[PDB]
């Protein structure tokens, strides 16, 4: 719930430390407590405020702490949140499945013919973004495709889908990991819980970083914003962003050619 | 797949065959059969094929049991007492048992008298040479033993120091110096055998199989060589296995190839480790193939039919790979039709045709169904390895038969099969053939179906895509090009491979209820949004202020909290 | 047969051959070698291999001596010639490129070479491992 209650015309020898021991240990459990003080003096304005997690014990420590004796003066701990017509939307949650994920970066392929590789499939799902592994399941004539970024993903599905691979259509979905697979399938198989977990984030901001953006291969890098500073490298680390970028991926794709108008790779 | 169901399914019949108290042929036979699947499905240690080989030697099965013994000592060399057990057993045998006493142990002496553990081994061989009156071979037996770094080997040297009583020191400075030699390579190998012993123990964790300390041992032997590493090595590897790791079967190949060691045992390690590691490792069956290509130099009968059952035994387990394919039809075309420069030019023609026939038929064969059992190619082509087939098979009719009317009737003819209409090599190999000619309509013509009707992935396709913005532009002029541009489909050489690069599918040239309106804030997540027919956002308010403006048309109002998922991954993947 | 004159202009060629004389400092190097190849004719081939080719065959520099790829484009050039036949070319390619290539420069031209070598010229294999052994 976090129940706010603001605390008035404290005493100016009245720390963060003493409003804490005042506010929480005191039949409730405040979760924090921040003293509003000046922005360059460093005095105490005499204001702070409050917040618990249960709104019953916070409303129990307004009510007992109405005019006790705090550093000398009243406490006035009055709760400060909780007819106009301007009020801001509320919602609900799609109880986090694994399509209503934002950070859900990884493609369930499916609709294929037991026959493609893994190579070859890392090489459909290539120039769309960067990738960590390819890895499919054996008999199930399905797949997944984890990309790094979200509009990677964006891009591989509103590309890809409808793209016969082997004179097969291909089913272009969502879906979890394999660890997270195999604890729905055991969460499953006795009807529990079933309960999934979210992707983790990025830790944001990210400055270096420019979504949709692949390198394959000393760096005297300016960190220029118009360029790229740092990458995901291809299997897995950071890369350095350098220069000879484009030459090195142009080598790299004419060996390709060279080595695919031979046989030595179909990817 | 579950060894320990298997292995409680053999302990509950052979319960069952010791409680019946009788015979039981039946299932006795269902045990056997239920061995053989447990050594055909799992690794077949000796700790467990111990009690396999008692019910045998106690079932009157000793011509069975002597053939059971090879297996046991092949699944695990560092078995020593299997090897004991086998060495116990054949004694009450008939006449060719003294050729066969000696040469069961003696195979013994190159497998695991190497080990710490071989002091019974030694012993029990000395009690072998004990029946007979030979004390020249049991003289020749200590001597062997005194010289190794073996667990008892001031005791080995009392012992045959004490019991040949009329040879104890025939010659004492060369057996002072091998005792010498034995007990400086047990105080090198001590500290080994400290760290190893010290820490074996079963504990469910990594100390239990003891992999610091065993790759500790293997660095100090690949150290201290002093002629004698090939064997202690050889231990160590075994000795490591026994306690699957793909990492320390690499190194002992790599510390035999720089060793300088035979190509008949290292082919037949590398035959043992594609035997005994499981399958999808693709990571030492490239190395043996490179390794069989460098040795192709050296020997050519035996070698290349090595290489025939290499590629028939990967064939069999990998049936989507394409560079093994490659591999067998430059293995073919190397050793079985060879033509050097030096010989006349008319056979070498004739053998190129004579090899470019039969890939031809060779296809035409495997097109229409029919197979040969005589010959190998009819069996090793495979659908996936198909299209590599006809690509070699274009190569070897272009570019050494020179024919181009020929070539585009197989083009003609090869491009509206099933299996190879999407398939990566052979259209390139049509692309490069296009470029080699000067003509740019069969290239248009190409990369216009590059997104249609001809399906390839996607950074192949842009790979095309470049090397044609590459060549067109250096290649062509605007006379060339002004001619080229049609407004049927938009299409201009220059523009449209940039475009076509993010999207496989472009078309060149009722929006409310298509399949990206409805997902276009969201994708994966289909949803009808309500919106306004009679929309004026677009309209001034100098046109508005001319009429009265109508009433708002609304549609999709009755689905502003419902929306629908196409729930592939659980209706497909966990619910199957 | 109606070939326009495309990187070997007057124009253009002393620009590509101000390039690949740094040889360390300007990237790009194969690039132009792999697409100043892409004449395919009797007389174009014979103008390229006459230029650059016998050029860096006459002056011997060390950077495109070491690198195979410099050669696997050179044979490209001569092996896809569409006036030629097969059996003069493949002798031209064996008797006089293999022989002219330095022994101990081969550590970095023999990946590059030995993949051609398995690609186009499968009976010949055995002939460049012997010219390329471990022993004199």
């Amino acid at each position: 719930n976090n129940c706010s209650i603001f605390v008035g015309d404290l005493a100016p020898n009245v720390t963060e430390s003493q409003l804490f021991e005042l506010f929480i240990n005191r039949y409730a459990s405040t979760s924090h407590a921040k003293i509003v003080h000046d922005q360059v003096t460093g005095m105490s304005k005499g204001y702070g405020f409050v917040k618990f997690t249960n709104s019953d014990e916070q409303q129990l420590a307004l009510s007992e702490m109405q005019g006790v004796f705090l550093n000398g003066r009243a406490i006035k701990v009055g709760p400060t949140s909780g007819m106009s017509q301007f009020i801001y939307p509320v919602q609900q949650q799609p109880s986090l499945n694994h399509f209503t994920d934002p950070n859900n970066t990884t493609v369930f392929i499916g609709g294929l013919s037991s026959l493609v590789t893994e190579d070859e499939l890392r090489a459909y799902f290539q120039p769309f973004g960067t990738i960590v592994y390819v890895k499919i399941p054996v008999g199930k004539c399905c797949g997944f495709v984890q990309y790094v970024d979200r509009l990677s993903a964006e891009a591989a599905i509103a590309g890809m889908q409808g793209f016969p691979i082997a004179n097969s259509r291909v089913r272009l979905s969502w879906g979890r990991s394999a660890k997270q697979t195999a604890l729905l399938q055991q969460a499953m198989l006795s009807n529990s819980l079933q309960v999934q977990q979210q992707q983790p984030g990025l830790q944001q901001p990210n400055y270096g970083y420019i979504p949709s953006s692949t390198c394959e291969a000393n760096v005297s890098s300016t960190m220029l914003p118009g360029c790229q500073i740092l990458n995901y490298s291809n299997p897995q680390q950071v890369i350095m962003q350098g220069s000879e970028a484009v030459v090195n991926s142009t080598n790299a794709m004419l060996n390709r050619l060279e080595q695919g108008s031979n046989g030595f790779m179909f990817a | 797949a579950l060894r320990g169901l298997d292995t409680q399914f053999l302990q509950d019949n052979t319960a069952l065959v010791q409680a019946y108290r009788g015979l039981d042929w039946s299932d006795i036979s269902s045990l056997t059969q239920m061995v053989d699947v447990i050594e055909q499905t799992v690794v077949k240690y000796g700790n467990p094929n111990d009690s396999i080989k008692l019910a045998l030697e106690t079932i009157l099965w000793q011509i069975l049991r002597k053939y059971p013994l090879l297996f046991g000592f092949w699944k695990r060399f560092a078995t020593i007492e299997y090897q004991l057990f086998g060495l116990k057993k054949s004694i009450a045998v008939l006449a060719t048992s003294v050729k066969w006493f000696p040469t069961s142990l003696e195979l013994w002496c190159d497998y695991l008298n190497v080990l710490c553990v071989n002091n019974p081994n030694e012993t029990d061989f000395i009690r072998n040479n004990f029946e007979i009156a030979k004390d020249l071979i049991g003289k020749q037996f200590l001597s062997h033993p005194f010289w190794d770094k073996f667990i008892e080997f001031e005791v080995g040297q009392k012992n045959w120091h004490n019991v040949q009583r009329i040879y104890e020191y025939i010659i004492e400075v060369p057996l002072h110096q091998y005792a010498r030699f034995f007990t400086s390579y047990k105080k090198f190998l001590n500290e080994k055998n400290l760290k190893t012993t010290r820490n074996i123990d079963i504990v469910l964790r990594k100390t239990q199989t003891t992999v610091n300390e065993i790759w500790q041992f293997e660095s100090k032997i690949k150290q201290p060589f002093f002629n004698l590493g090939q064997v202690l090595n050889d231990d160590l590897e075994n000795w490591s296995r026994y306690l699957y790791h793909e990492n320390t079967w690499m190194m002992y190949i790599k510390w035999l190839t720089k060793k300088n060691i035979s190509d008949e045992v290292v082919v037949d390690i590398y035959q043992k480790a594609n035997t005994f590691l499981p399958l999808d490792f693709k990571t030492l069956r490239y190395d043996f193939l490179r390794f069989l290509k460098r040795k192709y130099r050296s020997n050519n009968t035996l070698f290349n039919n090595i290489f025939n059952e290499t590629v028939s035994r990967y064939l069999k387990i990998w049936p989507n790979d394409i560079l093994l394919m490659t591999e067998y039809l430059c293995m073919l075309k190397r050793h079985s039709f060879k033509n050097s420069l030096d010989q006349s030019p008319k056979e070498i023609l004739e053998k190129q045709t004579s090899f470019t026939k039969i890939l031809e038929t060779s296809i035409t064969n495997y097109i229409n169904n029919q197979i040969d059992a005589k010959v190998h190619l009819q069996t090793l082509i495979n659908d996936k390895n198909l299209s590599i087939v006809v690509v070699e098979l274009i190569k070897t009719t272009w570019l050494v038969l020179k024919n181009n009317m020929q070539t585009r009737k197989y083009f003609n003819l090869y491009q509206k099969n099933i299996l190879i209409k999407n398939s990566v090599p052979f259209w390139l190999t049509y692309y490069k053939f296009e470029k080699s000619n000067v003509n740019f309509t069969k290239l248009n013509k190409f990369i216009r179906e590059l997104g249609v009707e001809i399906y390839l992935p996607t950074t192949v396709m842009n790979d095309i895509l470049t090397d044609y913005k590459t060549f067109y532009l250096t290649h062509s002029n605007i006379v060339t090009y002004e001619s080229s541009i049609i407004d049927s489909n938009t299409f201009d050489p220059i523009l449209y491979p940039e475009l076509k690069m993010s999207n496989p599918k472009y078309d060149p040239v009722d929006w409310h209820k298509k399949t990206e309106w409805k997902e276009a804030g969201h994708i994966g997540i289909t949803t009808e949004r309500p919106q306004i027919s009679n929309s004026i956002i677009e309209c001034n308010s100098g046109t508005l202020i001319q009429k009265p403006i109508s009433l708002p048309n609304f549609r999709n109002l009755e689905k502003i909290n419902q929306v629908k998922i196409n729930d592939l991954y659980t209706e497909e993947f966990l619910k199957e | 047969d109606s070939q326009s004159n495309g990187l070997l202009n007057k124009e253009l060629f002393d620009k590509v051959w101000k390039r690949l004389s740094c040889k360390e400092k300007k990237s790009g190097q194969e690039i132009l070698l792999n697409n100043l190849v892409q004449f395919y004719s009797k007389d174009t081939v014979e103008f390229v291999e006459k230029n650059i080719f016998q050029k860096i065959i006459e002056f011997g520099w060390e950077y495109y001596l070491q690198n195979g790829m410099f050669w696997n484009c050179y044979c490209r050039l001569i092996y896809f010639d569409t006036s030629r036949s097969y059996l003069d070319k493949r002798q031209y390619i064996v008797r006089k490129i293999w022989p002219q290539i330095d022994k101990k420069f081969a550590q970095s031209v023999l990946p590059s070479l030995t993949e051609f070598c398995e690609s186009y010229f499968p009976e010949e294999m055995d002939t460049l491992e012997e010219m390329f052994t471990e022993e004199p």
